[PDB]
């Protein structure tokens, strides 16, 4: 599967874009775009020796740990970290099966009894998105917790929170250009910051902007889709056009 | 296959003004006009978009008159129209182009109750069209190269340390316009490799005045092809410039909400 | 706390002391406020509008970028200029000492 690095020991504003800007090259081959917005590939037909990509995270401590990412939906389902792979515990059975496909050469293979969706993974950590702090500093200390969960070291709750961590961190960034722009500002001035009502309701309305932008007629949604400015406000989003400079990636509902 | 909606909407277009059909009059010929978006019910200004390529009123068709620059648009009988000259396609551009005559919606007045034309594609502000209900532009700030601001003062514009002035009005006919004189345009005056990009007033509605936010985080000027670009990578040279599109930072750019 | 090094000679020549990372290159101009010359990152290029075509402004990451000029009032000193994003500012810049 296809591999993509990144390391918080020395990130920069431009070594955090080419790793998203490269993860969203491997999420989906840019053949289907509409309305300006790339799809990624169609679940239905995507070969399983392509159905994922592997994003391997290091930092100040050379402590390396290896994600797995759905290529339909770009989302986390599990990571390898030394000789042990973890999985969330998957929705359907399909998916079950394409896990066997991930981390094979290492031995214990690991199914949680806990999804990855983030209202879990905020019961499990205790604390809200709105509250876990996002930043290099938050990925580098994320990074050291996957990887010590194996040797015991890591409770629950804090890999959890990891999890919150990372999945923000590059599956929101990827699927985000407005949402990679926050973690871009966050290495620019070396902040550890929670993320805006504006961040979070774009991470609960993707799935429902893929279908209305797909769904939409050639521009125009047919029902609005409401959304936050960084300050916790109304407004809604009619059109498509807004939504270009803010959605890099949507997943596959419909055929054109 | 995707489902096929018929959303009913407000078309907004040139200076924030949307498409209004003149009077009420639904009566067979009567002109299609700009006027202030209402915040009403009737069917005078909300438009459906149906799936045969066609814009509706009270269910009546949105008709240009011929098929060549300078006639106007007609609110008319779907059926006893011509099919012809019912149809139109919405570009994720901002025009509303129909299919033949290669001619474009363009509104050359931005008063109120200018009779909407049909005009030669020159990717005019006049001719850049948005179907939203929101009726009021969304004002934004606009950050760029090394995480600074767009900022303007009476006809100057650069980049500078954001602080919380820098805000713009993304108006529904494609322009950017300072929020404090909302009827001053990001204007350019020429399609040339390093005019510097400056705030004048909207009232031609050019191309070098309409701009358009790509996916790839640009600014592009439509007709011109090139988007914009802080000088050299300089901030404090104070200049912003239309540039061929190459992708470094300095003419990446983000409408923070 | 350190900073590059922007030590001029010369065909204009300039190396720092990363410009991998620091974005663009700027040459500027008598004895009369400091005005422009003339690269991005990658980088492509940005002339004042007196020296268009004449002066040429060249880049090479793997640590030099130079500025050459062909064909009186062009008489001063040139000093190279460095940008990019921070650490310490709000961003970076760096003068040289020609
Ligand atoms: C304005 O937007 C429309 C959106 O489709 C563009 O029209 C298409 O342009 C491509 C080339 O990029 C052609 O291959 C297609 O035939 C065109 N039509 C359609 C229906 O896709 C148009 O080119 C855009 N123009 C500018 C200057 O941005
Ligand atoms: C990340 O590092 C590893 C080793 O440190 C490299 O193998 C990766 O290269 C990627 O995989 C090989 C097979 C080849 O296709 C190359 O083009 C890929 O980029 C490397 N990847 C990146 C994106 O830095
Ligand atoms: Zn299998
Ligand atoms: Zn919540």
């Amino acid at each position: 599967y296809p591999i993509i690095n990144f390391t918080t020991a020395g990130a920069t504003v431009q070594s955090y874009t080419n790793f998203i800007r490269a993860v969203r090259g491997r999420l989906t081959t840019g053949a289907d775009v509409r309305h300006e917005i790339p799809v990624l590939p169609n679940r239905v037909g995507l070969p399983i020796n392509q159905r994922f990509i592997l994003v391997e995270l290091s930092n100040h401590a050379e402590l390396s740990v290896t994600l797995a990412l759905d290529v339909t939906n770009a989302y986390v389902v599990g990571y390898r970290a030394g000789n042990s792979a973890y999985f969330f515990h998957p929705d359907n059975q399909e998916d079950a099966e394409a896990i066997t496909h991930l981390f094979t050469d290492v031995q214990n293979r690991y199914t949680f009894a806990f999804g990855g969706n983030y209202d879990r993974l905020e019961q499990l950590a205790g604390n809200l998105r709105e509250n876990i702090e996002l930043g290099n500093g938050p990925l580098e200390e994320a990074i050291s917790a996957l990887y010590y969960y194996s040797t015991g070291g890591t409770q629950l709750p804090t890999l959890a929170r990891s999890f919150i961590i990372c999945i923000q961190m590059i599956s929101e960034a990827a699927r985000f250009q407005y949402i990679e722009g926050e973690m871009r500002t966050r290495i620019r001035y070396n902040r550890r910051s929670a993320p805006d009502p504006s961040v979070i309701t774009l991470e609960n309305s993707w799935g429902r902007l893929s279908t209305a932008i797909q769904e939409s007629n050639q521009g125009a949604f047919a029902s609005p889709i409401q959304l936050q400015r960084r300050n916790g406000s109304k407004f809604s989003v009619y059109d498509v056009s807004i939504l270009i400079p803010i959605i890099a990636l949507m997943v596959y509902r419909c055929a054109p | 296959v995707c489902m096929d909606p018929e959303p009913i909407v407000r078309i907004v277009g040139r200076n924030g003004l949307c498409v209004d059909v003149r009077d009420g009059r639904f009566h067979n010929g009567n002109a299609i006009q700009l006027w202030p978006c209402k915040s009403n019910t009737d069917a005078n200004q909300l438009w459906t978009l149906k799936r045969d390529n066609t814009i509706r009123s009270n269910g009546k068709c949105l008709t240009t008159y011929g098929y060549s620059p300078g006639v106007y648009v007609m609110i008319y009988d779907c059926n006893t129209a011509a099919t012809d000259a019912t149809r139109w396609q919405i570009w994720d551009n901002g025009t509303i182009i129909n299919p033949r005559s290669s001619l474009v919606l363009a509104a050359t007045s931005g008063n109120s109750g200018t009779t909407l034309t049909v005009q030669t594609n020159i990717y005019a502000v006049s001719q850049g069209w948005l179907p939203t209900n929101n009726t009021q532009p969304f004002v934004t700030t606009i950050v760029g190269l090394y995480g600074l601001c767009l900022q303007a003062n009476s006809g100057q514009v650069w980049i500078e340390d954001c602080s919380s002035e820098q805000q713009w009005a993304l108006y529904a006919d494609g322009s950017i316009r300072p929020q404090q004189n909302r009827d001053n345009c990001l204007t350019s005056d020429s399609n040339i490799r390093e005019t510097v990009v400056k705030i004048l007033s909207c009232g031609p509605a050019s191309s070098g005045q309409r701009w358009m936010f790509k996916n790839d985080g640009t600014i592009l000027n439509l007709y011109s092809g090139l988007v914009l670009d802080v000088r050299a990578s300089d901030p404090s040279l104070k200049q912003i410039i239309l540039y061929p599109l190459h992708g470094d930072p300095n003419q990446i750019w983000l409408p923070l909400f | 706390n350190a900073q590059v090094q922007l030590v001029e000679t010369g065909r204009l020549s300039c190396v720092a002391s990363g410009t991998f990372s620091s974005y663009a290159m700027g040459w500027f101009r008598a004895p009369k406020e400091r005005d422009f010359v003339a690269i991005s990152l990658s980088g492509a290029t940005y002339y004042q509008d007196s020296v268009k075509g004449r002066f040429t402004i060249s880049r090479d990451n793997a640590n030099t970028v130079y500025l050459q000029m062909n064909s009186p009032e062009d008489t001063a000193v040139y000093y190279c200029k460095a940008t990019g994003e921070r650490g310490y500012q709000g961003y970076l810049e760096v003068w040289g000492r020609t």
